[PDB]
């Protein structure tokens, strides 16, 4: 009983990514961008931390 | 070589001290792509989980 | 405050706020160049945080 | 089991997410100003919804 | 498109946007702007969208 | 009365023939204003939740 409802905790625990502050709060799922353009050039010339 | 171009090119500072532009019929941002997971849930197989 | 709102869902149409000028000024051009290099040095989107 | 996991998150949902929504139901009534080009992007529409 | 295993999250990061291309100085331009501001109003735009 | 105007008016076509206008600054549109649901009382339909 004490695990199935485990289970069920993880079962509704944290949503899916839903901005960029969610992709800088984890590290287990890696994302990339084209090799080269100014999508990449928006990155390399930011400056919000 | 051309005369007037109708194509989706970024309009940006760099560009626009060569040629002109007129006012932008389509907004848009850097976007997040994920593999979508979808409610894969069998059923026997999920009650000895 | 009291904080108890929220807005969902994207945007309906297409709109836009730029700075304006009269017809046959001089400073409309320079004007232009300076919101496409603020535009471009995401200054906005700090103004905007 | 699922009792507890729902006194355990208590992550309540909207029940409005699109504007297809509001045609879609109509308990929850919804407006705009009583003036306005936004009023008459919706007198001008040509989209049935 | 297909298999319709993807999708969008989040909203848009900066304000980019695409235009019509005009030479430096052509006569042109201006009722370009203003055909392109008539079809931006019309909403016949988001009907090609659509 | 003015020389230039910095603030947020909307551009449109029967304001561009008599004034000039620039690049967009800030993109925006029509949401959905909706207030942020809290929690309502269940009731008899906790029995079966
Ligand atoms: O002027 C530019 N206009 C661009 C227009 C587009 C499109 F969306 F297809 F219109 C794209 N793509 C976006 C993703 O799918 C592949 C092509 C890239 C563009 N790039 C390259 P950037 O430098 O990386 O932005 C430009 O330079
Ligand atoms: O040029 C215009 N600029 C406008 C600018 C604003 C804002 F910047 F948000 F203050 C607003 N508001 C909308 C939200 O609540 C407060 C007032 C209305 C504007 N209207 C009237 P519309 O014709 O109904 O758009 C214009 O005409």
């Amino acid at each position: 009983t004490a695990n199935l409802a485990a289970f069920l905790t993880v079962e509704r625990m944290v949503s899916p990514i839903e901005s960029a502050e969610d992709l800088a709060k984890q590290t287990e799922i890696a994302y990339g961008t084209l090799d080269s353009g100014s999508t990449k050039e928006f990155f390399r010339r930011s400056k919000i931390a | 070589r051309a005369d007037i171009a109708v194509a989706p090119l970024t309009i940006t500072l760099v560009r626009e001290e060569v040629i002109d532009f007129s006012k932008p019929f389509m907004s848009l941002g850097i976007s997040i792509m994920i593999k979508k997971p979808q409610k894969s849930k069998p059923g026997v197989f999920s009650f000895l989980d | 405050k009291p904080c108890d709102t929220m807005k969902v869902g994207g945007n309906l149409d297409s709109k836009g706020y730029g700075i304006a000028t009269p017809k046959g000024s001089s400073l409309g051009a320079a004007v232009n160049l300076a919101v496409l290099k603020l535009a471009e040095q995401g200054a906005l989107d700090k103004l905007k945080n | 089991a699922n009792l507890a996991a729902f006194l355990t998150v208590e992550r309540m949902v909207s029940p409005i997410e699109s504007a297809e929504d509001l045609s879609k139901q109509t308990e929850i009534a919804y407006g705009t100003l009583d003036s306005g080009s936004t009023k008459e992007f919706f007198r001008r529409s040509k989209i049935a919804v | 498109r297909k298999p319709c295993d993807t999708m969008k999250v989040g909203g848009n990061l900066d304000s980019k946007g695409y235009g019509v291309a005009t030479p430096k100085g052509s006569a042109l331009g201006t009722p370009v702007n203003l055909a392109v501001l008539k079809l931006s109003e019309q909403g016949i735009l988001d009907k090609l969208k659509n | 009365k003015a020389d230039i105007a910095i603030a947020p008016l909307t551009i449109t076509l029967v304001r561009e023939e008599v004034i000039d206008f620039s690049k967009p600054f800030m993109s925006l549109g029509i949401s959905i204003m909706i207030k942020k649901p809290q929690k309502s009382k269940p009731g008899v339909f906790s029995f079966l939740d």
